[PDB]
């Protein structure tokens, strides 16, 4: 199952990036002003 | 300077690196607590495209291959969370500081200013008639103090610059610079407009183009002290170490 392992491994990637950029966009205008 | 956390296990990010990311966040934005409630978890957040490594075509002349390889950094955007995601042990042999350059393409996160000097060097492996080096620069504002990094290059005997701030005058420069001195002084100038005093320029030597090197860069082969020196001795320091890098080869 390891195939699979690396399926859940690839979405908590894909959840935390898209977290992190829409956190990015509030720090970054947060920075500027 | 300013401190901030690192990511020291890879991705995704462990549990405990990120609930600190959140916690950062609480601190120091003023509506800290509703940002988190409203991003983590949330199923609508826009899927960020992954951006694609420029490759190029052998006609295309090297200063128009240098613009894409900006571009391509600047669309990974400064990373302003609070929480470095790749972690950069700067004596490193470079073949791992190149596999680290390729899991950023691979992974496509905000980076930093020393994150963007290992992609830039990646992303010019291709270029020999390319030297790369690395130029850093420690500012002083307001009682503090701030480190900022950048890749040096010279192609055909001019100097310009690639790398990653949160400043648009602190990265790119083409590469039209006639001397040395005058790249380095005209980072000077753009900080000097945005009220930060030049202390300290460190100045790295020629990096290897082939990725597999096991050599370390060489971060600080020229420590300029800027006010020590005074004007005509920092020029001749930048002169002098520009003569150091044409004869590493
Ligand atoms: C280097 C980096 O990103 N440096 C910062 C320096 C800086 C410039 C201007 C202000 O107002 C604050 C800080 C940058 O260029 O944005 C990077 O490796 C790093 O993390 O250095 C500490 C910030």
């Amino acid at each position: 199952e390891k195939a699979k392992q690396k399926s859940a491994q690839q979405e908590l990637k894909q959840r935390q990036r898209a977290e992190i950029y829409a956190l990015n966009r509030v720090m970054t205008e947060l920075e500027q002003q | 300077g300013v401190p901030f956390f690192v990511n020291r296990g890879g991705l995704p990010v462990d549990e405990a690196t990120w609930e600190r990311m959140w916690k950062h966040v609480a601190k120091i934005h003023p509506d800290g607590e509703k940002v988190a409630q409203r991003i983590r978890g949330a199923t609508d957040l826009p899927k960020i495209p992954i951006p694609s490594v420029p490759t190029f075509q052998p006609s295309t002349p090297v200063p128009e291959r240098l613009e894409a390889v900006q571009r391509y950094i600047r669309e990974l955007q400064y990373n302003h969370t609070g929480t470095q995601f790749f972690e950069i042990k700067k004596s490193r042999p470079l073949t791992g500081l190149m596999d680290l350059a390729k899991e950023m393409t691979k992974e496509a996160l905000p980076i930093k200013c020393l994150e963007a000097v290992i992609l830039g060097i990646y992303l010019t492996n291709s270029m020999p008639t390319l030297e790369r080096f690395p130029i850093s620069f420690k500012t002083y504002f307001s009682g503090n103090y701030f480190r900022h990094i950048v890749l040096g290059v010279n192609f055909a005997g001019r100097y310009g610059a690639l790398g990653m701030s949160r400043r648009e005058d602190l990265m790119y420069k083409p590469p039209a610079f006639r001397t040395l001195s005058e790249l380095v002084l005209d980072f000077e100038a753009a900080y000097g407009r945005c009220w930060h005093v030049l202390k300290k320029v460190k100045l790295g030597q020629s990096v290897s183009h082939d990725p597999h090197s096991v050599e370390q860069i060489e971060w600080k082969h020229s420590v300029l002290d800027v006010e020590r020196l005074g004007r005509d001795d920092f020029r001749k320091e930048l002169e002098r170490h520009a003569r150091d890098m044409r004869l590493k080869i």
